[PDB]
Parts: C-alpha cells; sequence; structure tokens
C-alpha cells in the first residue's frame, strides 16, 4: 500500500544495477504494484520463476512476452514490423548459445556474419529492446519476477539473466523473495566452481576455512553488484502495520468475523486474535495473552489468515468448546511443524496420555527444563 | 437471385423504415424480394423466383445461419471463388455470371467474406486486389510475355466506380453538391425516377450521411471497442440520418480513430 507507493515513486526516479528487490503476501504486494504503473515506462507480466518448464531462459520468456506486447501494440495500427523482425531472427539464430551442451563448430562461421565481435546474445537483446521502446514511445521496460520459494533454483537463472543480458539501462528488474536463498544458491554453484578432486585431496581445515573464506566473500560482492541495497525493500509486516500493545495503530486493518459483518462490525484484527486465543486458550486478559498474540502477529499473513478464517468459521457452524475449535485450528496451522515435531500425529489418540508426552518432548527439544510446561512461544524456532 | 438480397430499392426502403427492433423480417424481406426481381428481372416466369427462394432459405436453415449479408455473402463466396496458385480466384465456368452479378454488386464484400471463411494458405500475406480473375496458364503465359493494351478508358471520370463510393464518403457534401447540379436537368430526374422513384437529393444525402454513420458504428464494434453507451438509444435507422445522435440530452458525434490515417481507403 505505502510501501507500494514508495517503491513506485522509487522506480519512477530510477530512469532519470537496475534491479528492485522486495524481501518478504509478497505476490499480491507485486501485483498492486504492476497495477500501480498500469515517466513512460512499460511493465511486463508479473514472472513467475517455478511456473516454468525446466528448459528455457528467463530470456526467451522475456523475449515472448516482449513479443506479445509488441505485436499487438503493432496490430494496433508497417516497417517496424518488418524492422522487428529481423531482431527475432537473429534472436532465434544466437539462441544456441545457451542450450548448447557442446560448442559446435559451425557456430564459429556463424558468428563470422554482421557492434562488438561475435553473436553478443546480450548486445541482440539490447538492440531489441531499442527497438520495443522506440516503438511503443516508452522510457523503459520493467520486468517483474516472482519469489522462487517452490522452486528457489530456477532463480539462480534468472540472476545469470539479469548480469547477461539485462545491463541495460532501459531495462528494470524487479525481483521477490528471501536474500538468503539466493546466498546459498549463488554459494552452492560458486563451489560447483571447483574441481572436484581438488576437494576430494584437500579435506583438511585449513584449505576447507580459505576457500570457504573465499566463496563466501565472492558470494557477498556478487550479490552486492547484483542486488545493491539502496533500491531493495524491506516491506512492513502485519505486526508492524499493527499496534505494537495499544500504543501504535497506523492504518487499522479490522476482520471480518461474522457473514454479516457490515463493516461496522469489524473485530479490529488485534482484538480479534486475543478473543480467540483467550477464549480457546482460557487465557485472561492479562499480560502474557497479549504477547501470546504479540508472537501471533508475527505468523506469515497466510498462515494467520486461514487459522483465524477456520476459527471463526467453525465457531459460527457449532453456534449455528472454544479450546478445541481453536485446537483444531493450531493443528492444521502447524501440522507439518508439528510433524517435524515428531509428535502425536493420529488425531483418535489425543486423550491426556499423549498430551503429557508430548509437552515432555516439546520441553526436552526446548531444553528449557526450568519453565518448559509454561509452553510459552519464546522459543527461537518458530517450530 | 442473391443480386436482389444486395440491390433492392424496395428492400433497401422497408428495412431504413422499420426499426431496428422488429425482429422476424422473413415475409416482408420475401416479398421485397419478390417485387425487386419482378422489376429488375421481369422475364423470370413467376415460378422460378420462389422456387429459388426457397432453395436459399432451405440452405440457410440447414447450415444454420440467418437471413443476412453475412449468409448471402458466404454462400456466392463458396459458389463462385476458390483457392488456387495465387489468391483467390474466380471459377472458369462461372465467371460470365460473376460479371452478370458484379454488374448489380461490389466484390470486395465477397472478397472478404471469402478470405475470413475459406483463405488460402496462411503463407502469402492477400492484398486486396480488384476486380476478381479466373486463371488459366495460357492467358497468364500470353500476358507474362506480351501484357495489355489499353485503349479505350473514359467511362467513369477514368476511374471504376467502386472507387467513386469511398470518394464520396470522403466528399459527401461535394456528392450532393454535384448531384443537386445535375439533378435540376430532366435526364437526371428521369434517371433517378427510373432507379428510385422516391430518391430526391434530400434522401440522397441521408443515406450518404446514414452509411457513413453504419460504417462508423460497425468500426467501432469491429475493433471491438466499448460499445458506446448512445447505442442504446440508437433505435431508427433514420437516427443515422444525422451527424450526431442525441441520447439524453447531450449530442454525440459518431467518429472513432483508425488504424489507418486514410479510413477511406479501399484496404
Amino acid at each position: 500500500k505505502s510501501l507500494r507507493d514508495q517503491l513506485v515513486e522509487s522506480i519512477r526516479n530510477s530512469i532519470a544495477r537496475n534491479v528492485f528487490f522486495v524481501d518478504g503476501g509478497k505476490t499480491t504486494f507485486i501485483n498492486s504494484v504492476v497495477k500501480s504503473l498500469n515517466v513512460n515506462i512499460k511493465c511486463l507480466p508479473t514472472i513467475d520463476p517455478t511456473k516454468l518448464p525446466r528448459h528455457e531462459p528467463i530470456l526467451v520468456t522475456v523475449t515472448a512476452r516482449l513479443n506479445k506486447m509488441v505485436s499487438d501494440k503493432l496490430k494496433g495500427y508497417r516497417k517496424q514490423k518488418e524492422q522487428w523482425q529481423n531482431h527475432l531472427a537473429q534472436l532465434q539464430r544466437g539462441l544456441h548459445l545457451l542450450t548448447d551442451k557442446e560448442y559446435k563448430p559451425e557456430y564459429f562461421s556463424d558468428a563470422l556474419k554482421l557492434s562488438i565481435g561475435g553473436q553478443d546474445l546480450s548486445e541482440i537483446f539490447e538492440e531489441l529492446v531499442k527497438r520495443a521502446c522506440e516503438i511503443l514511445d516508452c522510457k523503459a521496460i520493467l520486468i517483474t519476477f516472482d519469489d522462487i520459494d517452490t522452486q528457489f533454483d530456477a532463480g539462480w537463472d534468472v540472476l545469470e539473466s539479469i548480469r547477461k543480458f539485462f545491463n541495460s539501462r532501459k531495462l528494470v528488474v524487479v525481483a521477490t523473495g528471501d536474500l538468503r536463498l539466493y546466498s546459498q544458491l549463488i554459494r552452492g554453484k560458486q563451489y560447483e566452481n571447483y574441481s572436484k578432486t581438488l576437494l576430494e585431496q584437500e579435506k583438511e581445515s585449513v584449505r576447507l576455512a580459505e576457500r570457504g573464506y573465499m566463496v563466501e566473500h565472492l558470494e557477498q560482492q556478487y550479490l552486492l553488484k547484483l542486488f545493491p541495497v539502496q533500491k531493495r525493500i524491506q516491506l512492513k509486516t502485519m505486526l508492524q502495520l499493527v499496534g505494537e500493545k495499544g500504543k501504535a495503530g497506523k492504518e487499522e486493518i479490522k476482520v471480518k468475523t461474522e457473514p454479516s459483518m457490515q463493516d461496522i462490525d469489524a473485530i479490529d484484527v488485534r482484538q480479534a486474535i486475543g478473543d480467540a486465543v483467550r477464549e480457546g486458550l482460557n487465557l485472561r486478559e492479562g499480560s502474557d495473552a497479549d504477547m501470546y498474540v504479540n508472537e501471533l502477529l508475527k505468523q506469515p499473513v497466510r498462515l494467520l489468515m486461514q487459522v483465524l478464517q477456520d476459527f471463526y468459521t467453525k465457531k459460527y457452524h457449532a453456534t449455528s468448546s472454544v479450546p478445541n475449535l481453536l485446537r483444531n485450528a493450531l493443528y492444521g496451522s502447524m501440522l507439518s511443524n508439528i510433524y517435524r515435531a515428531g509428535l502425536n500425529y493420529e488425531q483418535h489418540r489425543f486423550g491426556m496420555d499423549s498430551l503429557c508426552k508430548d509437552i515432555f518432548t516439546y520441553v526436552k527439544q526446548d531444553r528449557d527444563f526450568n519453565t518448559g510446561f509454561y509452553l510459552r512461544p519464546q522459543s527461537e524456532s518458530e517450530a | 437471385m442473391e443480386r436482389f438480397l444486395l440491390n433492392s430499392t424496395v428492400l433497401l426502403y422497408r428495412l431504413s423504415t422499420v426499426s431496428l427492433d422488429e425482429v422476424s423480417l422473413d415475409e416482408r424481406v420475401e416479398s421485397s424480394v419478390f417485387l425487386a426481381q419482378y422489376e429488375q428481372a421481369r422475364s423470370l416466369p413467376d415460378h422460378v423466383a420462389k422456387s429459388a427462394w426457397s432453395y436459399l432459405v432451405q440452405q440457410i436453415k440447414q447450415r444454420n445461419m440467418k437471413l443476412g449479408p453475412v449468409a448471402i455473402l458466404r454462400l456466392i463466396a463458396e459458389k463462385f471463388i476458390k483457392n488456387e496458385k495465387g489468391g483467390p480466384k474466380i471459377d472458369l465456368p462461372m465467371f460470365s455470371e460473376w460479371q452478370t452479378l458484379m454488374s448489380r454488386v461490389s466484390c470486395l464484400p465477397i472478397i472478404a467474406c471469402h478470405q475470413v471463411f475459406n483463405p488460402g494458405p496462411a503463407s502469402q500475406e492477400y492484398s486486396f486486389r480488384w476486380p476478381l480473375y479466373p486463371y488459366h496458364p495460357t492467358v497468364e503465359d500470353y500476358i507474362t510475355r506480351e501484357c495489355l493494351h489499353e485503349t479505350h478508358q473514359h467511362l467513369n471520370g477514368s476511374t471504376s466506380a467502386e472507387e467513386c463510393w469511398l470518394d464520396a464518403l470522403k466528399h459527401p457534401e461535394a456528392c450532393l453538391r454535384d448531384f443537386e447540379k445535375g439533378w435540376a436537368s430532366q435526364e437526371m430526374k428521369q434517371l433517378c425516377a427510373q432507379i428510385d422513384p422516391s430518391l430526391t437529393p434530400r434522401i440522397f444525402k441521408d443515406r450518404l450521411q446514414i452509411a457513413c454513420n453504419i460504417r462508423e458504428i460497425l468500426c467501432r464494434v469491429a475493433q471491438g471497442v466499448e460499445l458506446p453507451e448512445w447505442i442504446a438509444s440508437m433505435q431508427n435507422p433514420q437516427q443515422l440520418a444525422n451527424s450526431t445522435i442525441l441520447h439524453n440530452g447531450r449530442e454525440y458525434g459518431f467518429a472513432t480513430v483508425w488504424p489507418i490515417d486514410d479510413k477511406y481507403s479501399q484496404e
């Protein structure tokens, strides 16, 4: 909202690397941002890297969307068309470079045809964007890429698409995700550059150490260039968007709890959470319950929205126990969390027998051993 | 006979007089066709006409189209035009009656209908070129080796009449001026009465500007642009007899944007 607006302003005063990034929901925010831009810059349909066959280059995908946009802006109302197919064919012909698992020599004389020397696909792409903005009468093109949480590996590829092809001043990148995975993947295939025999032989702490230093420094430096900090976006969180304990509350959220909910029955968001917990927790309205719900307002918006949408849903269903309607919701919310916790899974074996053993397991895993039975969500792990 | 469905003063008058919301105009259209064939080709023996009309309505119903230029243009297209060699070509056995029909109608509509509904291989980007020709390798060879030899071309200004249509639409006021200046002459009065009894320059201009409006509105729909609101108030064809339309107190001029600079080009 406000965040997307500042971001819009930031990219706008950028045409005057060239890659804004959004930490982190994420997709909703990015879609809203793109709607915002609809100082002439033309946007691209959002790029979902995880939603692409294992064999495409980000560049081919970009070329496809660009093809559509150019062609239809062209069928709207020539020689510009005629000029475009030349670049298109040049791209097709030089396209092999990326795919080819081996160099075929015939590509040599191919490279011998005719402004840097060779068949630079990146320069070809730059004339491509030149033609595109020349024809669309736009200052630049936005390339909008989705997070790669579902496939953090394909993202690397977009990174090289950027580095090798998007070092142009009429293109701007909008990346989204967690830079931690970026770091890992870039590191992972940094390590892949070494020679297998090398590490196979030098398996000693000393040399392990300095190569780790080298790889980590290179990862850091390369992330610096690819994602220069200035244009990165931190984004405001839901609890950051909500009063910590009531001494805040820029832009009250308010949520719907009943089907009627004629915009005046909205029971805040913090207050709805507190009711759900206290009554499902039989928790009183004291300080710990508050902080309990603060350690709830962290959770990712999807998880919290599901867990608080199945809460009142089933309460209304039963009303035409709060703790069990809420317990069933927590079960779905943390199931794989609880599943990897190694704790009771079957629902037909609830009892109070399994509860004591499971509490023992939780306290041992949280270490503690002093107030673990308090079951405070104070652990470092979100699991 | 379909020529009658595309050239009929009776049908034109009747349609233009009736609103856009009658529906089920079959019988009146049929009667108009009977009349028009009577005046144009009176010599037909009074039963062949009904035979043919029944035949056509037959094909229309079995093929599940409605009585309209879409259907008629379709029928004409399959009957006459084909894809061969280069671009659509007219059948050798049928060229003569092709000319008979052309004497009455314009080719471009059929040409478009055929291109849309039975285009050749999607390889030869078709550029509209009038008129239509049959194919013979022998005649083609003779032409290529010796070319044609034009001597007598003084009929209509010096161009084909079809262009005079778009020329009038681009200079509608000039068309009215020239028509009037000549309408006072007895000859042209006789000819106008002979062709359309109740023409007069007033309904002349009305028809021209109405056609302009039709082209405009159907431009909007063809480009699929939002079907402007005033189409709802657009209820009687005569409403196209004015350069602007009154929906509710507010006047709309019909003009829109066109892909090409020359909105009046045959292309």
